């Protein structure tokens, strides 16, 4: 008997459980908002684990940003780190990236090389086993090679291979002749991924001597960035005179910016759907409220105010709200695949090793309090009809 | 009373101004088959572009024969070429190197395509803008031109270009470099990329460049099927030599196949969340909107020459609202599908953002074709939904005694 | 003696043990094909409740309910629908029309579910109305009728499809004297032309005096039984 | 003296055009302070209408309605709810609970919108009951309570908030003779003492002939006006 007039409401939530089945089609309003917000929590958060999955494993290793020169060779003081103002910035090094050829003693192959600083945060640092953590000193010679190349290469340490730029040529009546040098290899960088087939790691002093460059000029300002989505819009930024912007989304690797803009449409577009079809679900219980005529009219005939029957109708509203966003929040955490992987064996060709999933706390809390704030305020319009027609319940 | 006597009572599931309730489960049929219809015909829409980034340009995922001199290969071709999920095979020179142009060296692959096998195992001229056949012709070996040369090369009809080889050969020696004289015999306006990823070299200069004879490199394949290409592959190479094993391609793009397969799950495990919705509002309009009709029906039941006349008729109710939800639904997937509306940001002016048009505007993107085929399923997969839904609380109704009718 | 009904030790005890309420404990009946019977009873004297019973329209917690002979409680759902549509006839306590269907479609129902010719149909649905006194409110759903006239559209439903058991649960209740005169009457004259029993509960002792049985419901047991003959 | 309800030119004509049914016609009542009222008269001649449009819960086409001088066509809907939560008690013809709250809480309702103490609120409740004959009947919810015992209910409901003026739509429609008499017993004591006036439709001829005041409603036309002295 709570003096507020949250006791109906609270009684119509709980009452006619009769036979078992009853209970179920009666809480089935909330039922439809459990499961639309459970939908959209798997989605968001296995669409943001995977994003973070793609950009750890594949982007922490290639470069992300490059900042270089527009004309001539690049001049450090004109930018240098610590002057080095972007949107989104993260991480600043400096690096050299170079397409060269590389032959060894079975056949000759294509890659790139990144020149870095040894005394920096080396992503391959803990890679390079077998040898020393900076043995790339300058003027050393010594360049790290990978797995997947080794292999095809059919190379071990020891041996010298011939790396060769393509930039630095000359004339020759035999033919061109580019910049061509002889490294030795003390082991392996075994990085356990996919870019070690193609990248290699190598000092920034040899390969600024490499190119002929001269003292103190480097390839470029290498930026770890911190967001891969604003990527597009920040490349109008604050670069003075003397460099340029480039970057992964389209002049290396732009299968995966590709892949990613379409991911991300395709993503808002099912987002789009469930958030449909979860209006066409509270659209259940917008009618399930017209469904007690009798009850508002009989209520209305005793004496209370519309206004009061919009709050009674608003609360039942938003207590299948709650109940709906706390359960999606539930089976969208705990079971998002934390109950046997979803039993992939079936024949339906589930892949259970693949789990990307990251329940963001941020997105999970806005969906459900979307969710509830739509619950409540879906049950206006109908509960002002509802209180507009006059006690005149004759069963119409 | 066969035909008519049995409708009528669903017919009359309308009442006086009530009807707006009987309504949101044909706008909730409608508006669940309209959103599976542009999520399938999205889906198969990214499929089928994603088939055309990875099998229809750079085939990636074969055995790779590694061998000296290879020559008997035509009995190894007619061998897999005809195995069940293989579309057709063709040999070609994945080689890579160095390029001469203007001074400068640029590093490209070598991808010596068959001329006689082109037209008809290759999809070469088909993607040419459209030209003449003989312009295609073997022998005089003309080789596409690209813009990172022609910017600085000014060549056109009439003009020969030199093409030295890399000579990254096994041996010290230099072994005359392959010297080509390429010619100009056409022009293209489409794109880039075909000229920056790309080449053709004939296949007399790729086998004279290799210090060897009729060494062919790879043996390509076209098919249409990439899931189930590994084992496929697999057992294509174990026909070939023991000794010589076949290291796994999965890593280079199971990424994406994951994000197939992630997609693929999370646009049918929200489907059938959109199924469920669909059940739920029939469930709940024939639960609470006509329970009495069924019990005092129950009351006064007919013969009997069909136990669950209330089911028929409730049958007939579903099957009804369901048809025309699933009509009006299937129209407006369609519609909505097959093109956007000409001018987008005149409807979406009230945003709700405040903001002018729309930030995110995109045009001729988010891709999408139809397979009416999956209409098909979808109209089907309605129809049982409605008649299931419409069925069940009519058993539930009709077996409870018709003293359920005060309750 | 005992023929269209056949009522024995039908207890029904609502509810489990230990707080179970005897809302009727051994009822036994003995109607007969055209006996009049009247059931009257104060309140929460388990007269709906036995009616519901009788017509096999709940299920007895004990004892049995013998129709014809055969028993309803074992009897098949098809048979049942059978009985129902060409036997019974039930008015409830309260209206329970179809809102959807008018006054007319709502007592040609039972023909119009007996599978009967549509112009038979129609026609004796009007005269049953005529002679319940719709003549004018025949065509109005129930949502457009008062509590009489819909308690009139029901006792008309219990007497369309000729019942020989015609079940009625307070008949009368919104009805004026004149009313259920007029209705006693139309109950009398079936009874003495088409041979239908009617077992019907009243308030009203008047009413229930003007018909030849009397039996009252009190405590859940069947106490007046007066025979003059 | 004529001070509480004066209802004038009140007609009733709201249909599809041309079949438009007229149900009242002109009817003018003068209820006052403990003027203890009653209306007979046939079934669909107009009276459940007639006490559901002067309740202020339908709508007039014409005339007015004014209940302590402000008429309720013009007023708001907080004062028509707060006129309806404590100077009018309505039983509708039916029983028109709520199925989802027990009979004391069904009861006690009024009290409860009210915002009244739960401490007198369960009190009062319970002595409506146990007056009216459901002590004993306050644990079962209205789809396990019967016709007279939901009748009693809606009675009880009208009468614990001592309305001035208690509308009432066949309250004995579902009732035996003993019931009716108590109840007709206890709408006398609460007219004497509580000074409640009573407007009540009723079909029983001697339950009207123990009213006050009785007035035929029929055709849309107030017939018979009976003053003893
Ligand atoms: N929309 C409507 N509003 C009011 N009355 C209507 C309406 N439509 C039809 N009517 C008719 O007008 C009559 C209204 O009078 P009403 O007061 O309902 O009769 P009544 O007095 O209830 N008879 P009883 O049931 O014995 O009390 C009904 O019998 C209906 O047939
Ligand atoms: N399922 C149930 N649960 C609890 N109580 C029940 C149930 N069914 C019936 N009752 C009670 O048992 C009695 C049933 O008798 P019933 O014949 O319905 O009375 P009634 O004569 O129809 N009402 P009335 O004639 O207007 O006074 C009532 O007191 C009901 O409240
Ligand atoms: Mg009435
Ligand atoms: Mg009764």
């Amino acid at each position: 008997y709570q003096p507020v007039a949250l006791f109906i409401g609270l009684r119509y939530m709980r009452g006619r459980a009769a036979d078992r089945f009853g209970r179920f089609v009666s809480w089935l309003s909330t039922i439809g908002i459990t499961l639309g917000v459970m939908a959209l929590v798997t989605v968001l958060s296995v669409m943001n684990g995977f994003e973070r999955e793609l950009q750890n494993n594949i982007l922490g290793l290639m470069p992300q940003a490059i900042l270089s020169s527009e004309h001539g060779s690049l001049n450090p003081q004109q930018l240098p780190e610590t002057a080095v103002k972007l949107d989104g910035v993260n991480r600043v090094a400096p690096i050299t990236t170079g397409d060269v050829v590389l032959q060894s003693a079975r056949s000759v192959a294509v890659g790139v090389m990144l020149g870095i600083d040894p005394a920096q945060k080396d992503p391959l640092t803990p890679y390079l086993v077998n040898v020393k953590q900076t043995d790339l000193e300058p003027g050393k010679y010594n360049v790290i090679l990978g797995e997947q190349l080794a292999s095809q290469l059919g190379v071990n340490r020891g041996d010298q291979i011939r790396v060769m730029v393509p930039s630095a040529s000359q004339f020759t009546p035999m033919g061109r002749i580019p910049s061509q040098r002889l490294f030795n290899v003390i082991g392996t960088f075994a990085a356990n991924s996919e870019v070690d087939g193609y990248e290699m790691l190598v000092n920034i002093e040899d390969a600024s001597r490499l190119m002929r460059y001269p003292a103190g000029n480097i390839t470029g300002w290498r930026l770890w960035l911190d967001e891969p989505l604003k990527v597009d819009s920040l490349s109008q930024q604050k670069l003075p005179e003397g460099s340029k912007w480039q970057d992964w989304r389209d002049r290396k690797g732009e299968l995966f910016q590709a892949v990613r803009m379409e991911k991300n449409m395709m993503g808002l577009l099912l987002s789009l759907i469930v958030a449909v079809a979860a209006f066409n679900i509270i659209t259940s219980l917008g009618l399930m409220v017209m469904e007690k005529q009798g009850e508002v009219a009989i209520l209305q005939t005793q004496g209370l105010t519309p206004r009061q029957i919009m709050m009674v109708f608003m609360v039942q509203g938003a207590s299948a709200g709650i109940i709906g966003a706390i359960l999606g929040a539930a089976l969208g955490a705990l079971l998002a695949s934390q109950l046997n992987n979803l039993m992939p064996i079936i024949g339906v060709l589930l892949d259970g090793a693949a789990l990307p999933v990251a329940i963001e706390p941020l997105q999970v809390i806005v969906i459900a309090l979307v969710a509830m704030a739509i619950a409540l305020l879906s049950t206006l319009y109908p509960s002002w009809r509802a209180a507009a027609t006059q006690p005149a319940e004759a069963l119409r | 009373s066969l035909l008519i006597g049995l409708r009528f009572s669903r017919g009359r599931r309308r009442g006086g101004m009530v009807s707006l309730i009987s309504v949101i489960s044909t706008i909730g049929i409608a508006l669940g088959v309209a959103v599976l219809i542009v999520g399938l015909s999205a889906m198969n829409g990214f499929e089928r572009e994603l088939n055309n980034r990875i099998l229809a340009v750079v085939p990636h995922g074969e055995i790779e024969a590694v061998d000296q001199p290879w020559t008997n290969w035509q009995e190894a071709l007619d061998h897999v070429q005809k195995v069940p999920g293989i579309a057709a095979a063709a040999p070609y020179i994945n080689f890579t190197g160095l390029v001469e142009s203007g001074a400068n060296l640029r590093a490209i692959q070598v991808k010596g395509v068959n001329p006689q096998q082109e037209q008809r195992l290759s999809a070469l001229p088909s993607f040419v803008q459209g030209d003449a056949w003989r312009n295609f012709k073997a022998g005089e070996q003309q080789i596409i031109i690209g813009k990172g040369v022609a910017d600085a090369l000014k060549v056109k009809q009439g003009d020969w270009v030199s093409i030295m080889i890399p000579n990254s050969n096994p041996e010290h020696k230099l072994m005359q470099p392959k010297r080509v004289r390429l010619h100009v015999a056409g022009i293209l306006q489409l794109s880039g990329q075909l000229d920056h990823s790309f080449a053709m070299i004939p296949l007399a200069d790729a086998q004279q460049y290799l210090d060897m004879g009729s060494s062919v490199s790879g043996i390509a394949l076209k098919m249409t099927d990439v899931f189930n290409a590994n084992k496929l592959v697999r057992d294509a190479g174990e026909v070939t030599n023991s000794y010589v094993y076949i290291k796994s391609w999965i890593g280079t793009y199971g990424y994406m196949y994951r994000d197939i397969q992630m997609i693929r799950a999370i646009m049918y495990l929200a489907m059938v969340l959109v199924i469920g919705v669909a059940c739920f509002n029939i469930v709940s309009t024939l639960v609470m909107a006509v329970k009495d009709k069924s019990g005092d029906i129950a009351v006064l039941r007919t013969l009997g020459a069909k136990d669950g006349l209330i089911r028929a008729i409730f049958v007939w109710y579903g099957l009804l609202a369901g048809l025309f939800g699933s009509l009006c639904g299937v129209i407006i997937g369609v519609v909505v599908s097959l093109q956007l509306t000409p001018i987008i940001e005149w409807i979406e002016k009230l945003i709700g953002h405040q903001f002018l048009s729309s930030d995110i505007y995109f045009i001729d993107f988010l891709p999408s074709e139809l397979h009416w085929l999956d209409v098909f399923y979808v109209l089907v997969t309605a129809l049982l939904l409605s008649l299931l839904a419409s069925w069940y609380p009519a058993r539930r109704a009709s077996n409870i005694d018709p003293a359920r009718v005060l309750s | 003696n005992k023929i269209l009904l056949q009522c024995d030790n039908l207890c029904k005890r609502y509810q489990e043990g230990s707080v179970q309420t005897d809302v009727l404990h051994n009822v036994s009946f003995s109607v007969g094909e055209g006996e009049m019977m009247a059931i009257v009873g104060s309140s929460g004297s388990g007269k709906s409740t036995l009616l519901h019973l009788l017509g096999g329209l709940d299920t007895p917690t004990s004892g049995d309910v013998i129709f014809n002979g055969q028993p309803m409680s074992k009897l098949s759902s098809a048979a049942k629908a059978e009985l129902r549509n060409q036997k019974l006839g039930f008015i409830y306590q309260f209206h329970h029309l179809l809102p959807d269907f008018t006054a007319l479609e709502n007592v040609a129902m039972p023909l119009l579910i007996g599978k009967k010719k549509p112009a038979e149909i129609n026609s004796r649905a009007l005269e049953m109305l005529k002679a319940v006194g719709l003549d004018h409110r025949a065509n109005h759903r129930p949502s457009e009728l008062s509590g009489g006239e819909r308690q009139r559209v029901a006792i008309a439903r219990a007497l369309v499809n000729n019942p020989r058991l015609v079940l009625a649960d307070q008949p009368t209740g919104n009805l004026d004297a004149r009313n259920a005169d007029s209705i006693f009457q139309l109950l009398g004259e079936l009874n003495r032309l088409q041979g239908t029993a009617f077992l019907v509960v009243t308030h009203d002792l008047q009413l229930a005096k003007r018909m030849s049985r009397q039996l009252e419901m009190r405590d859940g047991r069947l106490t007046a039984e007066l025979s003059l003959m």
